[PDB]
Parts: structure tokens; C-alpha cells; sequence
């Protein structure tokens, strides 16, 4: 079974880079890509080719081979860009959502409001606010467990777990992926509501004469992010409460269902014609 | 040589520095076309709350009219100037069925469908005002004139039931009969690209800019909503 | 009566013309070597315009050059450097035309507000205005410092003085708008066309019509003078292009195929006159043969509708515009 | 307006022409003659090329 499962975590990794890489390309070639939300969908782009690239491949790795040989830095290493990766990607849908909804609801001072500096000002303090969480606690021991299991983890140089404490986990839990779904989850219900009504209005006044794709892409949008993610967040929640009731088995297979979804993304935020024009020209 | 290089980039910095405060005042202001049927009564909606030009503010939104007078021909080759407007007003003259002038609301239907049906206004949405309407209730209430003398198709239409009369049934009848002559082209040649907003109009009328105000702003939302594929 | 005089008048002169023709250009120029294929490549590209752009004229020096836009800016550029020179404000937001004067001192502008405006670049502030046209302007070429010649929309041309700001001579006939002039090389005839499908050829000493052409299907949008003199191209809304012979009379070859039905924008020729560069509705411009009548290149790199083109006197490079307010060099 | 419509076709009627066969020619050797000195058709060096 070592032989099939290694072919799977293959294709995982060509599937990641070969979307991410073609969206980078086309954005940057032309001309007409170059608008204020292009550059929330370049941010999230690189985040999940940095992802692709630097983690699937070592994990796939150290879940073949169940051991760890690059050491006791490397194996910290990449959990603090494991961390980093998924911390910063979740965070600029919240973003698009945002600009989406600033977009809708105010249409005369959208323009006003968002402008290049302010975009990239406020990736760079997303980035940031991503980095101080993973990089900051993690390197400086902050997040070390206590119990004998995890000393001895921690000593062996083969060995490469993860291992936490309560409150690093439920402070991570909550930045990463519950601020930005309440969040999100209050954005698309008011453009939901707009998109209805406006729908009535154009039912009333030329109704004789004549909401499913609103409703469509809505359920589409919330339902890829919200079932590749909250297993995930809520297992990550529920062991460190209670030590026996989770495996590490369902621990892996869920991070791993979660770091599937980022070769979803080019699939639902770059269908236009503008950028099915840009692929066939590529 | 090496002294006139740098004097050129220095006006570069300067020119480009003016470019960048003068793209803020373009990108936040909102161009109108206003049209008419030649005598449609729209000098009084402009004056009433080569080329003419008016500015005005409502709600801190600063809006720019285009009137042309200058230009009076059956051809209208400077039409395709006017593709990038956020929307057009129509002024028609709706108690004017019997005025041969063959009659002028034929002629302003004409033109309405010509404008409609163009090449390079297939995404500008109309705004339109139908002029003079306490002329028209009066010419209907008086018995001599008949609409289904000049317009046939009068003699077998009804009041639509989803309707909002103030008024002798005999004018609504008439009003939403008129109406319902330019939205049965309106609907049929564009499919959600474009809108059209018919409103009734009269000349003591004091909240004209507050309509335009909102159907701009349904325009600009139903555009969003559409590119956002959620329309 | 007096119509039936002039239906047999036209008759005759369509005969008088028949005789004439011996061959074909087409005929002639079989036995010449073709011109291969030609590829060209994006140089410079200028950005700064705010809206799409309607007007280009490049200079006597080959060097600087003017573009105007529909966010009211006339913009002076420089192609070697690209480096901004000016940036003049216009008080009319809508501009359909401007020219460089020959010396460098004087650039025209015109539009929808039926009024042609000089500026002084070597002094920028305005100097004259001229009024009198009833309809919008379409071109205007200046003959020296102190006289230029403009079309309107009013069917009707003209010679200004600008000293005194009036019309030394008007040009009346056509029965459409008049869309475009271009000048003979010594200054003494040009040529217009129009919206009736008709070009005619003016004297501007004089001030008589001495030639129609009526070869078109549909409204004329172009017209430039060939290298001699003695020859001039159009093109139209219909997918086509013509070369009219001023001694022959009548016309020579058309230019067109079967995948292209957009209309066309622009035309110009090449320093020898070997070349005919065209620029269409379809988002590029096309290249053809004069003496053969077949494509030898294509200019794809504009995102919105070519509207202007022009070829330096030097003939060293290729200037055009588009609607997605961009200006680009190809040499 | 009828009147000058007749006396314009009848003074344009009256000119010269001469036939297709001369004007082809003298456009043909005028492009023979001057396509030396023509950039476009032949692309020059990079050094004497002052846009590369
Ligand atoms: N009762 C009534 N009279 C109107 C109305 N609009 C215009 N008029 C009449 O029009 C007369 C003056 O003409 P204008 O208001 O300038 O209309 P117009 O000259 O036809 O405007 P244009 O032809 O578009 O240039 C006034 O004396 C009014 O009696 C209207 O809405 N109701
Ligand atoms: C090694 N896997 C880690 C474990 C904990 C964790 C992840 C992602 C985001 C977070 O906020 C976390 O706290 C997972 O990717």
C-alpha cells in the first residue's frame, strides 16, 4: 500500500503548483489583470505555493519513511512554515469577502475607500500578523508540552511529532480560523440580502414581460472552505481537553484533508472571462 | 550632455506628480447624457432643480451633465463618444399622440429603439422621463381625442392589475398603456447587460435629482452584482 | 430638365473613363518580386492618459509627438526618452482631433464644442480661438504659422487666418460629414473624405472641387496622400481599402479579405510607399503590399480599438493609439 | 441648387486623362527607385537604430 499511497501524495503536490503557477503568470503578463482585487487573489496564490512546495513534499516524506532524518532544527523549521502557510491563507479570503462586501453595499465610495497603498499596506500587516503567530511562539519554545511523552519527543533526534499546550493551541485556533468565519459568515448574508432584493425589485417593475446563482455560488464559496477546514479546528480543539478520545491517525488524515484545499483555490477564484482568455493565450 | 538628463526628469516628476491628483477628481465623479425628442421639454427639467455642461452635487456625489445642442441631424456618428457614461436620460413628450408634426411619439419611439440597438451602447443603461403629464390627463379626459384612433392597439388593452393609481381610471389607463409601448422594446433586445427605469414627470416636479441619484445607484450595484456572478 | 442634363453628364463621364483603362495595376506588377514577410516588435510603450485616445501627430524632428484624450489632456511626449514635455488642460472634456505645427511652436486641438484652439508651446497658454463651424470638428493640418485648414461636421471645409481669426475660403459640396483631410506635399491640393461615400479633391489657391471619387459602399473614415503626390488611399466601414490614381482618374486596386468584417479606423503608407498600414476595429492593425495586394504583417499588442497611426517623416518608426489609453512604438 | 449641380459636372467632365497602363508604371518605378532608403522593408542595424 506504500507504493499506491506515495502515488496519491504525488499528485497532490503537481496539482498545487501547476494552478498557482499558472495564476501568477497570467496576472503578472497582462495588462488588464492588474486591478485592486487581483493582488488579495496574488497574496493567496503565493501563500499556497509556498505551501505546496515547502510542506506537502516533507510531510509525504516523514509519513513514508515514519521517521524523521533532517534533525531536531529542521523538523521546528517546518512547523513554523507549516503554521505560517495555513495561518495566512485563511486570512485573505477574509479580505476578498471584505472588498466583496465594500464593493456591494457601498457602490459610491468603493472607490474612495480602497486604493493600492491601502491594499498593500494591509497584505503586508496580514502577512505580519501571520508570521508573529507562528514563527515568534514556536522557535522560542513557547508551545512546548509537559508531560514525559513529549520530553522524550522532544530529545529524540528521529523523532518529529507535535506536541502543545492547551493555551498556544486555543490561541492559534481562534487567529487562524474562527475570527475570519464569523466574519465572512456576516458578509455574505448582507450580500445575499442585497442580491434578493435587488432581484425583487427587477421582478416588480419588468416582471410581466418575463435566485438560484446567487444561492449557488455562495453555498459553493462557504461550503469548499468550511468542510476542508472545521474538522480540522475542531479535533485541534478537542485533544488537547481530553488526552484518549483522539488519535493521531484522524489528527494526520484531517490536517491532510485541510491541506488539500489549497489546490482549490484557482478552480473557484479565477473563473472569468478575462481569465479564461489569459489561460488559452498561455 | 549629462546635465540635460536630469533636467528632463526633473519635469517628469513634476507632470507626473499633477497626473496623480487629477486621476482622484476623474475616478469619483459620474458623467449623464441627457436626450430629447426635439420638443420634449427638457430645457425646463434642467433649468428646475456647441455643447452644455452643468454640475452639481447631491449627497457629497458630484454628478456632470451633457447636454448637445449644437449638432441637429438624423445621423448620429458622435453617438459612439458616449460609451463610457453611467447612464442616459430620455426626455419624451408623452401628450403629444396627436401632433402629426408621422406623429412625434412614433418618431421618439424610433429614436429610442435606434439608441437602444447600437453597436457601441450595449452595456448604458436609459433613465427615462415622460414629459408633461397633466397635459395628458387633461386631452384624455377631454372626449374628442382618442389614443386608438392614432395607436390601433388601443382598442384591446386593459389596466394591469399590479398597478398605482392616484386619478380617473381612463388616464392610468393611457399612462401605463404609453409606458408599456417603450418597455416592450426595452425588454426584448437586451438580456441583463442593461436596465431601463421609466418614471412620470410632470413640471412642477422637484424631486427629479433625487431619482437619478437612486437609479445611478442601482445601476452601479446591479453591475457589481453581475460581474460577481451573484446576478 | 435640368436633372436629365446631369444623368447624362454622369453618364458620359463614366464612359470617358472606360476607355482608359488599358490594364490593371494587378497585371502589371505580376512579375514582381514579393516583399516576404514582415515582423515588427513594441519598442516603447507611453503611459499617462486617463481615458482612451481619439488623436496622434508626430513631429517634423521624427522626435516628439502629441496625443489628446477624453479626460481633457494634451499630452506632449518624448519617444526616445519617454519623458513627459507637457500637459496641457483643455476647457472642453470632449477632443476628436490635434496636429503639431510644422516649425514646433503651434499645436491645434478640436472637438465637440465646434471651436479649434491654438496654444503657444514656445512662450504654454492659449493664443487663438476660432469659431464659425456649426458642426463638430473632425481634423485640422497646419499649412504654415499663420493659416490652417479644418473640417466639420457641417459638410463643409475651410481656411483659417489665424492673424485675424477668419475664414479665408470655404469649401461646400459634400452631402455627409467629412471625417478626414490630408495635404498634398507642396501645400496646394487635398483631400477629403466623407460620410456620403465620396472624396474629392480641393484647390486651395483657388477654392473649386476638381475631382470626385465615389468607389465606396459605405461611410469614408480615412485618407492619406502617397509619397509621389500623385495618388491617395481611403478607408472605410465596409472592411475595405481603395488606391484612387488623380491622373487616370478612377481606381486602381482594393484591399480586403474574407476573415475580416470590422471597419477601419486609420490608414497611412510607408516612407517608399511600398506599404499600406491600417488599422482596424478588431483590436490590431494589418500590413499590405501596395503593388500586390497582399498581407505581409500584423501589429497585435493593443488590448481596446486602434483609433490612430502615423509613420515618422524619416520612416524610422510606427506610432499607434488605442481605447485603453496607451500609446506604443513599433519600429 | 439644381443649376450648380449641372455646371460643376460639366466643368469637371472636361479634363485629360491619361491611361492605366502610365500611372502603374510611374508608381512602380517611383517604389523601384526609392525603396533604398525605406527602414521598414529592410530592418537597419541595432547600432544605427536609435529605438533599440
Ligand atoms: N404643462 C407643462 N408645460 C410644459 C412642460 N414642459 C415644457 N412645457 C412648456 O414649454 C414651454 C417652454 O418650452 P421649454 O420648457 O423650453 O421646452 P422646449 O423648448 O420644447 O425644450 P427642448 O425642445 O427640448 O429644447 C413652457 O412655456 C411650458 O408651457 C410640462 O412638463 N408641463
Ligand atoms: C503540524 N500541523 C499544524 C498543527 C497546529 C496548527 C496548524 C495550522 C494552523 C494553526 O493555527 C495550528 O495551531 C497545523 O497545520
Amino acid at each position: 500500500w506504500v507504493v499506491g499511497m506515495g502515488i496519491v501524495m504525488s499528485l497532490i503536490v503537481l496539482a498545487i503548483v501547476f494552478g498557482n503557477v499558472l495564476v501568477i503568470t497570467a496576472i503578472a503578463k497582462f495588462e488588464r489583470l492588474q486591478t485592486v482585487t487581483n493582488y488579495f487573489i496574488t497574496s493567496l496564490a503565493c501563500a499556497d505555493l509556498v505551501m505546496g512546495l515547502a510542506v506537502v513534499p516533507f510531510g509525504a516524506a516523514h509519513i513514508l519513511t515514519k521517521t524523521w532524518t533532517f534533525g531536531n532544527f529542521w523538523c521546528e523549521f517546518w512547523t513554523s512554515i507549516d503554521v505560517l502557510c495555513v495561518t495566512a491563507s485563511i486570512e485573505t479570503l477574509c479580505v476578498i469577502a471584505v472588498d466583496r462586501y465594500f464593493a456591494i453595499t457601498s457602490p459610491f465610495k468603493y472607490q474612495s475607500l480602497l486604493t493600492k497603498n491601502k491594499a498593500r499596506v494591509i497584505i503586508l500587516m496580514v502577512w505580519i500578523v501571520s508570521g508573529l503567530t507562528s514563527f515568534l511562539p514556536i522557535q522560542m519554545h513557547w508551545y512546548r508540552a509537559t508531560h514525559q511523552e513529549a520530553i522524550n519527543c522532544y530529545a529524540e533526534e528521529t523523532c518529529c511529532d507535535f506536541f502543545t499546550n492547551q493555551a498556544y493551541a486555543i490561541a492559534s485556533s481562534i487567529v487562524s480560523f474562527y475570527v475570519p468565519l464569523v466574519i465572512m459568515v456576516f458578509v455574505y448574508s448582507r450580500v445575499f440580502q442585497e442580491a434578493k432584493r435587488q432581484l425583487q425589485k427587477i421582478d416588480k417593475s419588468e416582471g410581466r414581460f418575463h435566485e438560484h446563482k446567487a444561492l449557488k455560488t455562495l453555498g459553493i464559496i462557504m461550503g469548499t472552505f468550511t468542510l476542508c477546514w472545521l474538522p480540522f479546528f475542531i479535533v485541534n480543539i478537542v485533544h488537547v481537553i481530553q488526552d484518549n478520545l483522539i488519535r493521531k491517525e484522524v489528527y494526520i488524515l484531517l490536517n491532510w484533508i485541510g491541506y488539500v484545499n489549497s489546490g482549490f483555490n484557482p478552480l473557484i477564484y479565477c473563473r472569468s472571462p478575462d481569465f479564461r482568455i489569459a489561460f488559452q493565450e498561455l | 550632455q549629462r546635465n540635460e538628463e536630469k533636467a528632463q526628469r526633473e519635469a517628469n516628476k513634476k507632470i507626473e506628480k499633477q497626473l496623480q491628483k487629477d486621476k482622484q477628481v476623474y475616478r469619483a465623479t459620474h458623467r449623464l447624457l441627457l436626450l430629447g425628442a426635439g420638443e420634449s421639454g427638457k430645457s425646463t427639467i434642467v433649468k428646475q432643480m456647441g455643447i452644455f455642461e452643468t454640475k452639481f452635487q447631491v449627497d457629497k456625489v458630484n454628478f456632470h451633465m451633457f447636454d448637445v445642442g449644437g449638432q441637429r441631424d438624423e445621423r448620429r456618428k458622435w453617438i459612439q463618444c458616449f460609451n463610457d457614461v453611467t447612464a442616459i436620460i430620455f426626455v419624451v413628450a408623452s401628450s403629444s399622440y396627436n401632433m402629426v408634426i408621422t406623429n412625434r411619439l412614433q418618431e421618439a419611439l424610433n429614436l429610442f429603439k435606434s439608441i437602444w440597438n447600437n453597436r457601441w451602447l450595449r452595456t448604458i443603461s436609459v433613465i427615462l422621463f415622460l414629459n408633461k403629464q397633466d397635459l395628458l390627463a387633461e386631452k384624455v379626459l377631454a372626449g374628442k381625442s382618442k389614443i386608438e384612433d392614432y395607436f390601433p392597439e388601443f382598442a384591446r388593452y386593459t389596466t394591469p392589475e399590479d398597478a398605482t393609481p392616484e386619478e380617473d381610471p381612463r388616464v392610468t389607463r393611457a399612462k401605463y398603456f404609453i409606458r408599456d409601448e417603450f418597455l416592450r422594446i426595452s425588454t426584448a433586445s437586451g438580456d441583463g447587460r442593461h436596465y431601463c427605469y421609466p418614471h412620470f414627470t410632470c413640471a412642477v416636479d422637484t424631486e427629479n435629482i433625487r431619482r437619478v441619484f437612486n437609479d445611478c445607484r442601482d445601476i452601479i450595484q446591479r453591475m457589481h452584482l453581475r460581474q460577481y456572478e451573484l446576478l | 430638365q435640368l436633372r436629365q442634363e446631369a444623368e447624362q453628364l454622369k453618364n458620359q463621364i463614366r464612359d470617358a473613363r472606360k476607355a482608359c483603362a488599358d490594364a490593371t495595376l494587378s497585371q502589371i506588377t505580376n512579375n514582381i518580386d514579393p516583399v516576404g514577410r514582415i515582423q515588427m516588435r513594441t519598442r516603447r510603450t507611453l503611459r499617462g492618459h486617463l481615458a482612451k485616445i481619439y488623436a496622434m501627430h508626430w513631429g517634423t524632428d521624427s522626435r516628439l509627438l502629441v496625443s489628446a484624450s477624453q479626460d481633457g489632456k494634451l499630452i506632449i511626449w518624448d519617444s526616445y526618452t519617454t519623458n513627459k514635455v507637457h500637459a496641457i488642460p483643455l476647457r472642453s472634456s470632449w477632443v476628436m482631433t490635434c496636429a503639431y505645427a510644422p516649425s514646433g511652436n503651434y499645436v491645434a486641438c478640436g472637438g465637440l464644442d465646434n471651436i479649434c484652439s491654438i496654444y503657444n508651446l514656445k512662450t504654454v497658454r492659449v493664443s487663438r480661438e476660432l469659431a464659425g463651424h456649426t458642426g463638430y470638428l473632425s481634423c485640422c493640418r497646419f499649412l504654415d504659422d499663420n493659416q490652417i485648414v479644418t473640417s466639420s461636421g457641417d459638410t463643409t471645409c475651410a481656411l483659417w487666418d489665424i492673424e485675424t481669426g477668419q475664414q479665408t475660403t470655404t469649401f461646400t459640396g459634400h452631402t455627409g460629414d467629412v471625417m478626414s483631410l490630408s495635404l498634398a506635399p507642396d501645400t496646394r491640393l487635398f483631400v477629403s473624405g466623407a460620410c456620403d461615400a465620396s472624396a474629392k479633391l480641393w484647390d486651395v489657391r483657388e477654392g473649386m472641387c476638381r475631382q470626385t471619387f465615389t468607389g465606396h459602399e459605405s461611410d469614408i473614415n480615412a485618407i492619406c496622400f502617397f509619397p509621389n503626390g500623385n495618388a491617395f488611399a481611403t478607408g472605410s466601414d465596409d472592411a475595405t481599402c481603395r488606391l484612387f490614381d488623380l491622373r487616370a482618374d478612377q481606381e486602381l486596386m482594393t484591399y480586403s479579405h474574407d476573415n475580416i468584417i470590422c471597419g477601419i479606423t486609420s490608414v497611412s503608407f510607408s516612407k517608399s510607399g511600398r506599404l499600406l498600414l491600417a488599422g482596424y476595429d478588431d483590436f490590431n492593425c494589418n500590413v499590405w503590399d501596395a503593388l500586390k495586394a497582399d498581407r505581409a504583417g500584423v501589429l497585435a499588442g493593443h488590448d481596446n480599438r486602434v483609433s490612430c497611426l502615423g509613420v515618422t517623416d524619416d520612416g524610422m518608426a510606427v506610432a499607434t493609439g488605442s481605447w485603453d489609453s496607451f500609446l506604443k512604438i513599433w519600429n | 441648387q439644381a443649376r450648380k449641380l449641372v455646371e460643376q459636372l460639366k466643368m469637371e467632365a472636361n479634363i485629360d486623362r491619361i491611361k492605366v497602363s502610365k500611372a502603374a508604371a510611374d508608381l512602380m518605378a517611383y517604389c523601384e527607385a526609392h525603396a533604398k532608403e525605406d527602414p521598414l522593408l529592410t530592418p537597419v542595424p541595432a547600432s544605427e537604430n536609435p529605438f533599440r
